[PDB]
C-alpha cells in the first residue's frame, strides 16, 4: 500500500532509546491533557483517583514524511515502535493504563512531524490533605510529570493552546468534594539525579458536608441534646437519671470512635476531633453536676446549650 | 547423637518359624532407617532400605515396617543361610547402628 | 557391582598411628561422600566421620574427633583415615561405606582389623 | 577480552542445549539435592489455614551437558541464564498462591560448578497450606507440612534427595522469626511416594512443627473470658435484693461472652469440630447462664423486694452461699482438668 | 498442510496497524453483546461488572479466501497478528480478558471476507447512580464502547441484528444479586473531541433494585425500632428507667442504622430516599424521648400505682400511642406510593 | 546417544507446526477427555458467589501431528513446550479469576504418549462461579459446577468428554472443606448452544451440604441461648420493670445485631434466607417477650398479672420447641 | 550529524554485550555505589508487620564496557535499555511486595557518563517487612530496615557502598508520616555469610520514633477518660446498685471492647505491648473499681463511706504512680 511505506520509511533506521535531536537543543513537549473524571478522593491514603486522557505534542524530527495524506491516525500498536517521552506522574502512588480491548492509546503523526500521543490512564496521584479543621476543609490536590530520566537540559515541557481540557465534571465520582478550577505551574526541581523541568497541575476541590452531617455530627449534637434532657428529668430517679448519663458518655466514646475509624488518623487534633472532645467535656460535666446534685440545677439547664450554641457559632465563623 | 536398641539381644527361633525383630531409635528418624546382615567374618549387606522399602536382589521373607521410631524386620520363614546377627541403621542424622541381634538354631 | 576394597589387617603398639585407605570401584569417588565405621569385637557398629570427595570437607563424630583425619585422595580413587594416639580400647575392625542416598549405606568395606597390645 | 571468555564459555554452555529434556532423560533418574534456607518463616495465616514461609529454595543437581575447564571454578551466572538451562520444574504439592520475587531483578542465583553441579537457588514467598485438625486450639501443636515435587516427571524420572543430613538439609535463620504467635519448635524432614493418576511422585515432605503460644489469646480471648466468668460470680456477691443491678449483671454477663464466642469464633476458620477454646467457651458460658438461672431462682423464691437497712428483710439465700463458694471451685476444678488435659 | 498455507497468504504482506479499506472508504465494525452474566453491581464505586461474549463482525477485504473449507475458525492467538478495531470501553474501568487455560477469544474468517471476533470479558464500567429514589430506584447503566483512535471517517458501528436482537441476556445467567435487569435499549451516537469526532454505541442496561434484600437488611430493622419507640408509650410513664433505656436504645439502634446504611451507601451529599427514611424515622424516635423528656416535668407524685395520691396517666401518652403509629403508617403509605 | 534421539524427535514434532490449526483441522471433530484431580475445594464464598477449586486438571486429547514410534518411553516435557503445542482453547464458562500456579516454574505437565495421546495438565486455582439459592443456607445443599467448554471450536470441530466415566473426577471424598460436606457429584456432558453455534459442555457438578454444627455454634446455639435469655425475664417479677426491660431490650437488640452481622457477612440477596428465618423466628419470639412485658406493665397500672405471667412461661418454650421441629422438617 | 554519532555510539556500546557477566568478571568486585531518594513512606502496617516505602532506587557503578570518550555529554537512554545492559541483582530481603512504577512507561533512568559509570534510577514502592518489636508501643522507637543485598554475587564479585558517606540518602528529613516521625536513620554496610558464601549488604535503617500525641488523643485519651469515668463511680450514694453496678459493668466493659478493638487492629501479637500493659493496668484499675463496690455491697448487706473515700483518694494516687513509672520505663 501507500501507507504502509510510510510507516516503513518513518521506522526504518530509527533509534528507540534516543529522544529528538539529543544534545542539540531541549526537546520541547506541549501536554494538554483532558481529565474525564475526578474519582473518589481517597483522604484515608492521602490519595485521590483521576482519570485522565493525556495528549503530549512533542515535534519529532525523525517522524516526517511527504505525501498527499497530511496525517498519519494510528493506533496504540506504534506506540512502543516510536520514541516515546519517559513522562512518570511525581505524586502518583499507584497508575495504570488501560488497556481492553486493545492498548487504550492513540497515536497521530503529522505531516511536518508534530507527534500528537494520547494515552488514557487512571492514575491515583498523590496530595497532602491537611486535615487540622476537618470537614470544612477546601483543598487544592495536585498532580505532577515530567521525564524520569532526562533532565532540564534535554527536555523542556510546555503547556498548549487549550490549558487544560477538563469534561463534563457531573459524570464525576467527586463525591465529597466539589471541582473547583484548574490552575497549571512549571517549576524547576533539583534531586540528585539532577534539575528537571516538573510541570505540576493544581486542582482546587472544594469539600461539603452531607456526608458527615447526618453520619457523626446531628448524631453527636443530639446526643449533646439527650444530656440535656438528663437535667430536666427528676432528680429522684436515681438509677434513670445515672442510666441516662452513662448511656451518654457511651454514646460519645462510640461517636468518638466511628468518627476517628472513619477520618485518616493523624497526629493532631482536628475540628471533627474537637467538635467531638467538646461534646464529651460537655457530657462529663453534665455528669459530675448530676453527681454534685446527689449530694442549681436550673441554672445548669439554660447554661449548656448557651454554652453549645456560643460553640456552634464560633465553629460556623471558622 | 541418636541411639538404635534393638529389644530382642538373642533368639532361637526355629526354621520355618515367623521370627520378628524390633528396633527402636531414641529420637525421630522419619522413614530414614535401614536394617543390615552381619554374617560372621562378612561385611554388613543391606535388606531393609527406608523402614519399609527392600533392596534389590533381597528374598521376599524379610519384611520390614512400623513407622518413625518403632521399626520391625520379620523373616517369616527363616533358613539357616538368613540365621546372623541384625543391625539396625538411621541417617535421618549423623548415623548411629544398633546392639546385633544375634539368633542360634 | 560396586566394592568398596580397604587395606588390610594392621597390628601396632599403642602411641604411634595407623593409616587405613578405602579404594572405592564403580562409582565415581566424589559423587558419594565416604562414611567410615568402626566395629569393636562384640559391640555395635560406630560411625566415625564421612569426608565429601570432591571438596574434601570432612565432618568427624564428636568422641572421635581429633583422633581421626579423613584425607581424600581423588587421582587414584581412594580415602585415607589416619589414627593417632592408639590405645588398647581402639582395637577394633573398620569399615569404610558409601551413602548412595539418605536412606541406606550402599555397599561397605571388606574390613580392616586393627590390634593395639 | 576480560569477560570475553566467559561470555564465549556461556555460550558454548548453551549451543545444543535443549531446556525441555530432563538430565538423563532416558538413561538415569535424577538426583535432586535440594535443602531450604527459610530466611523468614511467614505469618502463619489460620484463618485459611494457610502459612506463608520465605526461603532459598536451594537445589542441586549434575548435569553433564554444563561441563566446562576454565579459569573460574565456579560460574556465578544472573538470573537470565537460569531460564537457558533445564531447571527441575519443583512445585510445591499444598502452595495455594505463592510468588518468586523479583524485584530488583529475578532473585535466582545460579551457580554452574565446572563439573556441572547445578546449583540453583531462588527466593520464595511460598504460601502453603496446612491440614489444620484445630481441635485443641489454641493449645495446638500443627506439623505444618511443606510437600514440593516435580509436577511433570514421576519417581522413575526425578527423585528428589536432601544435600546434606535430614535434620541438617532445612535450616532456618536465627532471626527470621515472622511468626506473630506461632512459634517453631523445629522441622521434621521425610521423603515418600505418592500415588496418582498419572503415576508415582516422589515427595520431599517438611513438617514444621509450629507450636501456638497462648499468650494471644490469654489476654485476647482468655483472661475477658475468665473475667466474664468471675464477673457473673460478682453477681452472686450482690445482695439479691437489688433486682435491677443483679439482672443487668446476669444479662451483660451473658451478652459480653455471646460478643466474645462471635469473636472466637471470627479469628478461626468455619471448621465443624469445635476447638478447644469453643469447649472453654461452652463452659464459661454454662457458668455465666447458671449464674443467671441461679438468679432467676433466687428470684423466684425472692419474697421480699426491699433491701437491708441499718420490717423483716429478706436473707442470704442459700443458693447464693453456695453459688459463692461453688462456682469459684468448679471453676478452678473445671480449668485445671483442662489445662491439664490440653498442656501436657 | 493446505489450511497453513491459506493462512500464511492471508497473513503474508499484512499490516495490522492500517483499518480495512483505510483511505478508501470507512471501515463499519458492528457490535453484538450477549451478557453470560450481568455480575454485581458495585453501589459503592458506582460501577457495574458484566461477564460478555464480545462479538464484532467487520468486512475485512484482505482477509478473504477460497478453499475446501467455507468459515476458518483459528486460535485466539491469530486475533494480535490480524487488525483488530481498537475499541475501548469509554466508561471501562477495570476489565479482564480471561486466560484460562488460554485466551478466552474466538475469530472466525468468513468465506465471503467478513471477520468474527468475539471475547469473554468482565467490564467494570461505570454506571452514575442518582440515589435520591434509593433503595426503590430504576438506573439506566450505560455501556459505551468506540474506537480510540479512529475518528468517524475512519471506523464506525452499526448493531448487526438490530435493536432488541444484537443484545442478548440470558436470565438464567443473571449474577445480579441485589438488582433486576429490567431490559437494556441499544443507541448509537457522536461524540466531538478536540481530537476528532467518533461513533459511540451505549447499551442502556435498564436495572431496577431489588427491594427484597433492602426490605430485610434496613427497612425492616428500622421499623422495627419504631414499633419499639411506640412501645415505650405503652409502657408505664412511671417506670422513668424502663423508659430511658428504651429511648436510649432505640436511638442508639437507629444511629448504627444510619452509619451502616451510609456505610453500604458512598459517602455523597444526595441525602437518598433511604436517609430520608431513616432520617424520620430518627425524628420519630427522637420525639418520642422528647415526649418521655416533657411528660417527666409533671410526674409530681413520683410514687407507683399498687394492685396515697397515684400518678394519673398522662394525656400526652394516650395521645402518643395513637397517633405516631398512625401519623408512622401514613408517613409509609406517602413514602411508597410516592416512589411507586 | 538417547538424548539426541529424544532431541530429533521432539526437533521434528515441533517443526513445521501451525498451533493456529486444530488436530485433523477439515476434519471431524477431536474428542477432547478429562480426568480432573481435585487438591482442593477450598474458600467456597458465599460472599462473592463463587468457589477455589484448586484442581489437577488434565486433558487427554488425541493429536495425530505428534506421533512418534522410536522411543519407547513417554515423553515427559518441560511446561515450556505447552506454549508451542496447540492446546484446546477451553475455558470455564463460571471463572471469574483463574491463574496457573508459578513457583518456582509454571505447573503445567506435557506427556507425548508413542501412539499420538497428549496428557496436557494442569494446576488451576480457578474461582469458579455458583449461583446459591441460599434460600435453605445454611442447610442448603448447594449444587456447585464446574462449566469446562471450547470457546472457538464448536461440536463440528471439537468434542468432550470423561476419561473414565464416573471415575474422571478423583479425591473429592479425600477434600475436608470447613463448613462444607462434599455429599454427591455428578459427571454429565451437556451441549450448550449459542448465537455462533453448538458448543460441547462439561458441567462437571458437586452437590456439597454445608455442615450444620459449625453454624450451631456460631449462629444458632447462640440466638437460641438469648431466646432463653429473653425467655428469662418471664421467671422474673413484672414489677421489677427496670429489669425485665433491660432484659428485653438487650435480647431484641441482639437479635438485631446478630441479623444486621449475619448480613454484613452475608451477600446482598433479596429472599429471606433459612437461617434469616430462623433469626426473624428468634426475634419475634423475644419481641412477643417484650411485647408480653408491656402488656402486663399496661394491665397492671392502666391474679390476673401473675397468670399471665405464669401461662406465658409455660407456653413460650413449648412454641420455640415446636418451631424447632416445623423448622428442622421443613428443611432436615 | 551529532544524533547520528550518538545514534553510532550507543549501537557500538550494546552491540556484543553481555547481560550475563557482571563488570570485571572473573575479576576483582566492581564497587556499585547506592543512592537513596525517600519519595515517601506510605503506610505503616502494623497489622501485617511492615511499612511501605516509595524510594528512588539509584544505583551508579563502573562499566569498562559503557564508556564512551567521542561526545562531551552525559547520554540518559530510554529506560527500556535497562533491559539490554547488566544490571545488579538487587534485592530487599525484607521486601514482600514490590514494584517499579509503570505509568506512563516504566518508571526507570539510565544516564550512561562519559567515563563509564552508569547510573540505573528506579521508582520503587516496596512493602518491606520489618518485624517490629512492639513491647514498648505505643512509646516505640522501632527500627525499620531495607536490606538491599546482592543475590548471585558473593563479596568476590561484587561490593556495595554510599556514594557519599550519608549524601547516598536524602530527601528524608523532608517526610512526614501521620503515624511516624523519622528520628533517624542510619546507613549500614555489611558482608552477610549464608551456607553458599558472604555477600556484602547495605541497609538503610530508620529508627522510626512513633507519634505520642497520635495515641494519646486515639487510644490513650479513651482509656484514661475511662479510666476517670471508673472512678466517678466512687460518689454515688452506696445504697444505688442499680446506678454504680450498672455504671461499674460499663466502664469495664468499654474497658474490654477498647481493648478487643485494638487487638484486633494490631497483629497477633504473642506478649503484652506497652499499649497492652497500659489497657491492661487501667482494666485491672476499672475491676478492682467494680469490686469495690462489690465489697461495698458485701459488706453492708452481706465504715463504707470511708471505704469510698480512701478509694476516692488511692485510685489516682497509684494510678499516677503507675503512669510514672510506665511513663520513665518506656521513654
Ligand atoms: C517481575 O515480574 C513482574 C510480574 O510479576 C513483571 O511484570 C510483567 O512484565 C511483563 C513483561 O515485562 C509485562 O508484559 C507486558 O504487558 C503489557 C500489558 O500489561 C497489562 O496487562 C498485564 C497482563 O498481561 C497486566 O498484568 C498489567 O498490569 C500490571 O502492569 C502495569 C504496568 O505495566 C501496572 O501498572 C499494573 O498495576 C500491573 O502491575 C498491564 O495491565 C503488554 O502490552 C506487553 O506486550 C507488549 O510488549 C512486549 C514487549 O516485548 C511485546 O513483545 C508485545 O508484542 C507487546 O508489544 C505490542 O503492544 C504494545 C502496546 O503498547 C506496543 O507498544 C508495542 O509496540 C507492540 O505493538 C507485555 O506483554 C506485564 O504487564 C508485567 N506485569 C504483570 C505480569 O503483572 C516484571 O517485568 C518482572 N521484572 C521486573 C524487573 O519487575
Ligand atoms: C494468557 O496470559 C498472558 C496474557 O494475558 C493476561 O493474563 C492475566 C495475567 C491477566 O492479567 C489478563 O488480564 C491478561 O490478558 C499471556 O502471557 C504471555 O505469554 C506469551 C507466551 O504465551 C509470552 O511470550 C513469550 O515471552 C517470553 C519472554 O521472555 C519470550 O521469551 C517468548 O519467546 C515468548 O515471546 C508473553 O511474554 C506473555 N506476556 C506477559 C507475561 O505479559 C499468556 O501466555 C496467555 N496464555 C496463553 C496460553 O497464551
Ligand atoms: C518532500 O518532497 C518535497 C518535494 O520534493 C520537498 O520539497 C520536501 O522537502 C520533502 N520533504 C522531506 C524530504 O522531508
Amino acid at each position: 500500500g501507500d501507507v504502509t511505506v510510510i510507516l516503513n520509511n518513518l521506522l526504518e533506521g530509527y533509534d528507540n532509546k534516543l529522544r529528538p535531536d539529543i544534545g542539540v537543543k531541549p526537546t520541547l513537549i506541549h501536554t494538554d491533557m483532558y481529565v474525564n473524571s475526578i474519582g473518589p478522593v481517597n483522604a484515608i491514603n492521602m490519595e485521590y483517583t483521576i482519570d485522565i486522557f493525556f495528549a503530549q505534542t512533542w515535534y519529532d524530527r525523525r517522524l516526517k514524511f511527504n505525501s498527499t495524506i497530511k496525517v498519519l491516525r494510528l493506533n496504540s500498536n506504534m506506540v512502543g515502535k516510536i520514541w516515546i517521552p519517559d513522562t512518570f506522574f511525581r505524586n502518583s502512588k499507584k497508575a495504570d493504563a488501560h488497556w481492553i480491548t486493545t492498548p487504550n492509546r492513540m497515536l497521530r503523526i503529522w505531516n511536518d512531524g508534530r507527534v500528537l500521543y494520547t494515552l488514557r490512564l487512571t492514575i491515583d496521584a498523590e496530595c497532602q490533605l491537611q486535615l487540622h479543621n476537618f470537614p470544612m476543609d477546601e483543598h487544592s490536590c495536585p498532580l505532577e510529570f515530567s521525564s524520569y530520566g532526562y533532565p532540564r537540559e534535554e527536555i523542556v515541557y510546555q503547556w498548549k493552546r487549550s490549558s487544560v481540557e477538563v469534561g463534563d465534571t457531573r459524570s464525576w465520582r467527586l463525591y465529597q468534594f466539589s471541582f473547583v478550577g484548574l490552575r497549571n505551574t512549571t517549576e524547576v526541581v533539583k534531586t540528585t539525579s539532577g534539575d528537571y523541568v516538573v510541570m505540576s497541575v493544581y486542582f482546587d476541590l472544594s469539600r461539603r458536608m452531607g456526608y458527615f452531617t447526618i453520619q457523626t455530627y446531628i448524631p453527636c449534637t443530639l446526643i449533646v441534646v439527650l444530656s440535656w434532657v438528663s437535667f430536666w428529668i427528676n432528680k429522684d430517679a436515681v438509677p434513670a437519671r445515672t442510666s441516662l448519663g452513662i448511656t451518654t458518655v457511651l454514646t460519645m466514646t462510640t461517636l468518638s470512635t466511628i468518627a476517628r475509624k472513619s477520618l485518616p488518623k493523624v497526629s493532631y487534633v482536628t475540628a471533627m476531633d474537637l467538635f467531638v472532645s467538646v461534646c464529651f467535656i460537655f457530657v462529663f460535666s453534665a455528669l459530675v453536676e448530676y453527681g454534685t446534685l446527689h449530694y442549681m440545677d436550673s441554672y445548669a439547664r439554660i447554661f449548656f446549650p448557651t454554652a453549645f450554641c456560643l460553640f456552634n457559632l464560633v465553629y460556623w465563623v471558622s | 547423637y541418636i541411639v538404635m536398641t534393638q529389644s530382642p539381644k538373642s533368639m532361637s527361633m526355629s526354621l520355618g518359624e515367623r521370627v520378628t525383630l524390633s528396633c527402636r531409635a531414641s529420637e525421630y528418624v522419619g522413614s530414614y532407617v535401614s536394617w543390615y546382615q552381619q554374617k560372621p567374618e562378612q561385611s554388613p549387606k543391606l535388606l531393609i532400605y527406608g523402614a519399609s522399602n527392600r533392596y534389590t536382589g533381597v528374598p521376599d521373607r524379610f519384611a520390614g515396617s512400623g513407622s518413625a521410631t518403632d521399626f520391625t524386620l520379620t523373616i517369616t520363614s527363616v533358613q539357616a543361610e538368613d540365621l546372623a546377627d541384625y543391625h539396625c541403621g538411621q541417617t535421618y542424622n549423623y548415623p548411629t547402628f544398633g546392639g546385633g541381634t544375634k539368633l542360634e538354631i | 557391582e560396586i566394592q568398596l576394597q580397604q587395606s588390610g589387617p594392621e597390628l601396632v603398639k599403642p602411641g604411634t598411628s595407623v593409616k587405613v585407605s578405602c579404594k572405592a570401584s564403580g562409582y565415581s569417588f566424589t559423587d558419594y561422600n565416604m562414611y567410615w565405621v568402626k566395629q569393636s569385637h562384640g559391640k555395635s557398629l560406630e560411625w566415625i566421620g564421612y569426608i565429601d570427595p570432591y571438596n574434601a570437607d570432612t565432618t568427624y563424630n564428636r568422641e572421635f574427633k581429633g583422633k581421626a583425619t579423613l584425607t581424600v585422595d581423588k587421582s587414584s580413587s581412594t580415602a585415607f583415615m589416619h589414627l593417632n594416639s592408639l590405645t588398647s580400647e581402639d582395637s577394633a575392625v573398620y569399615y569404610c561405606a558409601r551413602k548412595r542416598n539418605n536412606f541406606y549405606f550402599d555397599y561397605w568395606g571388606q574390613g580392616t582389623p586393627l590390634t593395639v597390645s | 577480552d576480560n569477560t570475553t571468555v566467559f561470555t564465549r564459555i556461556l555460550d558454548r554452555l548453551l549451543d545444543g542445549y535443549d531446556n525441555r529434556l530432563r538430565p538423563g532423560l532416558g538413561e538415569r533418574v535424577t538426583e535432586v539435592k535440594t535443602d531450604i534456607f527459610v530466611t523468614s518463616f511467614g505469618p502463619v495465616s489460620d484463618h485459611d489455614m494457610e502459612y506463608t514461609i520465605d526461603v532459598f529454595f536451594r537445589q542441586s543437581w549434575k548435569d553433564e551437558r554444563l561441563k566446562f575447564k576454565g579459569p573460574m571454578t565456579v560460574l556465578r551466572l544472573n538470573n537470565l541464564m537460569a531460564s537457558k538451562i533445564w531447571t527441575p520444574d519443583t512445585f510445591f504439592h499444598n502452595g495455594k498462591k505463592s510468588v518468586a520475587h523479583n524485584m530488583t531483578m529475578p532473585n535466582k542465583l545460579l551457580r554452574i560448578t565446572e563439573d556441572g553441579t547445578l546449583l540453583y537457588t531462588m527466593r520464595l514467598t511460598v504460601r502453603a497450606e496446612c491440614p489444620m485438625h484445630l481441635e485443641d486450639f489454641p493449645m495446638d501443636a500443627h506439623a505444618c507440612p511443606l510437600k514440593f515435587g516435580s509436577y511433570a516427571y514421576t519417581r522413575a524420572e526425578v527423585v528428589y534427595e536432601w544435600t546434606r543430613e535430614p535434620a541438617r538439609s532445612v535450616v532456618v535463620a536465627e532471626d527470621g522469626s515472622r511468626l506473630n504467635q506461632y512459634d517453631l519448635l523445629g522441622q521434621t524432614v521425610d521423603s515418600g511416594i505418592v500415588q496418582s493418576s498419572t503415576g508415582e511422585y516422589v515427595v520431599m515432605t517438611t513438617h514444621f512443627h509450629l507450636k501456638r503460644k497462648i499468650g494471644y489469646f490469654v489476654i485476647q480471648t482468655y483472661l475477658p473470658c475468665i473475667m466474664t466468668v468471675i464477673l457473673s460470680q460478682v453477681s452472686f456477691w450482690l445482695n439479691r435484693e437489688s433486682v435491677p443491678a443483679r439482672t443487668v449483671f446476669g444479662v451483660t454477663t451473658v451478652l459480653t461472652m455471646t460478643t466474645l464466642s462471635i469473636s472466637a469464633r471470627n479469628s478461626l476458620p468455619k471448621v465443624a469440630y469445635a476447638t478447644a477454646m469453643d469447649w472453654f467457651i461452652a463452659v464459661c458460658y454454662a457458668f455465666v447462664f447458671s449464674a443467671l438461672i441461679e438468679f432467676a431462682t433466687v428470684n423466684y423464691f425472692t419474697k421480699r423486694g426491699y433491701a437491708w437497712d441499718g420490717k423483716t428483710f429478706n436473707s442470704v439465700s442459700k443458693i447464693d452461699r453456695l453459688s459463692r463458694i461453688a462456682f469459684p471451685l468448679l471453676f478452678g476444678i473445671f480449668n485445671l482438668v483442662y489445662w491439664a488435659t490440653y498442656l501436657n | 498442510t493446505i489450511f497453513t498455507r491459506i493462512l500464511d497468504r492471508l497473513l503474508d504482506g499484512y499490516d495490522n496497524r492500517l483499518r480495512p479499506g483505510l483511505g478508501d472508504a470507512v471501515t463499519e465494525v458492528k457490535t453484538d453483546i450477549y451478557v453470560t452474566s450481568f455480575g454485581p453491581v458495585s453501589d459503592t464505586d458506582m460501577e457495574y461488572t458484566i461477564d460478555v461474549f464480545f462479538r464484532q463482525t467487520w468486512h475485512d477485504e484482505r482477509l478473504k479466501f477460497d478453499g475446501p473449507m467455507k468459515i476458518l475458525p483459528l486460535n485466539n492467538l491469530l486475533a494480535s497478528k490480524i487488525w483488530t478495531p481498537d475499541t475501548f470501553f469509554h466508561n471501562g474501568k477495570k476489565s479482564v480478558a480471561h486466560n484460562m487455560t488460554t485466551p478466552n477469544k474466538l475469530l472466525r474468517l468468513v468465506d465471503n471476507g467478513t471477520l468474527l471476533y468475539t471475547m469473554r470479558l468482565t467490564i467494570h464500567a461505570e454506571c452514575p447512580m442518582h440515589l435520591e429514589d434509593f433503595p426503590m430506584d430504576v438506573h439506566a447503566c450505560p455501556l459505551k464502547f468506540g474506537s480510540y483512535a479512529y475518528t468517524k471517517a475512519e471506523v464506525i458501528y452499526s448493531w448487526t441484528l438490530g435493536k432488541n436482537k444484537s443484545v442478548e441476556v440470558a436470565q438464567d445467567g443473571s449474577r445480579l444479586n441485589q438488582y433486576d435487569l429490567l431490559g437494556h435499549v441499544v443507541g448509537t451516537e457522536i461524540i466531538r473531541s478536540s481530537t476528532g469526532e467518533y461513533v459511540v454505541m451505549t447499551t442502556h442496561f435498564h436495572l431496577k433494585r431489588k427491594i427484597g434484600y433492602f426490605v430485610i437488611q434496613t427497612y425492616l430493622p428500622c421499623i422495627m425500632t419504631v414499633i419499639l419507640s411506640q412501645v415505650s408509650f405503652w409502657l408505664n410513664r412511671e417506670s422513668v428507667p424502663a423508659r430511658t433505656v428504651f429511648g436510649v436504645t432505640t436511638v442508639l439502634t437507629m444511629t448504627t442504622l444510619s452509619i451502616s446504611a451510609r456505610n453500604s451507601l458512598p459517602k455523597v451529599a444526595y441525602a437518598t430516599a433511604m436517609d430520608w427514611f431513616i432520617a424520620v424515622c430518627y425524628a420519630f424516635v427522637f420525639s418520642a424521648l422528647i415526649e418521655f423528656a416533657t411528660v417527666n416535668y409533671f410526674t409530681k407524685r413520683s410514687w407507683a400505682w399498687e394492685g396515697k395520691t397515684y400518678n394519673s396517666v398522662s394525656k400526652v401518652d394516650k395521645i402518643s400511642r395513637i397517633i405516631f403509629p398512625v401519623l408512622f403508617a401514613i408517613f409509609n403509605l406517602v413514602y411508597w406510593a410516592t416512589y411507586v | 546417544s538417547n538424548m539426541s534421539l529424544v532431541k530429533e524427535t521432539v526437533d521434528r514434532l515441533l517443526k513445521g507446526y501451525d498451533i493456529r490449526l486444530r488436530p485433523d483441522f477439515g476434519g471431524p471433530p477431536v474428542a477432547v477427555g478429562m480426568n480432573i484431580d481435585i487438591a482442593s475445594i477450598d474458600m467456597v464464598s458465599e460472599v462473592n458467589m463463587d468457589y477455589t477449586l484448586t484442581m489437577y486438571f488434565q486433558q487427554a486429547w488425541r493429536d495425530k501431528r505428534l506421533s512418534y514410534n522410536v522411543i519407547p518411553l513417554n515423553l515427559t516435557l518441560d511446561n515450556r513446550v505447552a506454549d508451542q503445542l496447540w492446546v484446546p482453547d477451553t475455558y470455564f464458562l463460571n471463572d471469574k479469576k483463574s491463574f496457573v500456579h508459578g513457583v518456582t516454574v509454571k505447573n503445567r505437565m506435557i506427556r507425548l504418549h508413542p501412539d499420538g495421546t497428549v496428557l496436557y495438565g494442569l494446576r488451576i486455582t480457578t474461582t469458579a462461579a455458583c449461583m446459591m439459592d441460599l434460600r435453605r443456607y445454611p442447610l442448603d445443599e448447594q449444587n456447585c459446577t464446574l462449566e469446562i467448554e471450547s470457546y472457538g471450536y464448536t461440536t463440528d470441530d471439537i468434542e468432550f468428554y470423561w476419561r473414565g466415566d464416573d471415575n474422571a473426577v478423583t479425591g473429592v471424598t479425600k477434600i475436608e472443606l470447613p463448613q462444607f460436606s462434599i455429599v454427591d457429584y455428578k459427571l454429565i456432558t451437556k451441549k450448550v448452544v449459542f448465537s455462533t453455534g453448538s458448543y460441547p459442555r462439561l458441567s462437571l457438578s458437586f452437590k456439597l451440604k454445608r455442615n450444620i454444627g459449625y453454624f450451631i455454634l456460631q449462629t444458632y446455639m447462640p440466638s437460641i441461648l438469648i431466646t432463653i435469655l429473653s425467655w428469662v425475664s418471664f421467671w422474673i417479677n413484672y414489677d421489677a420493670s427496670a429489669a425485665r426491660v433491660a432484659l428485653g431490650i438487650t435480647t431484641v437488640l441482639t437479635m438485631t445485631t446478630i441479623n444486621t452481622h449475619l448480613r454484613e457477612t452475608l451477600p446482598k440477596i433479596p429472599y429471606v434466607k433459612a437461617i434469616d428465618m430462623y433469626l426473624m423466628g428468634c426475634f419475634v419470639f423475644v419481641f412477643m417477650a417484650l411485647l408480653e412485658y408491656a402488656l402486663v406493665n399496661y394491665i397492671f397500672f392502666g391474679t390476673d398479672v401473675n397468670a399471665i405471667d405464669r401461662w406465658s412461661r409455660i407456653f413460650f418454650p413449648v412454641v420455640f420447641s415446636f418451631f424447632n421441629i416445623v423448622y428442622w422438617l421443613y428443611y432436615v
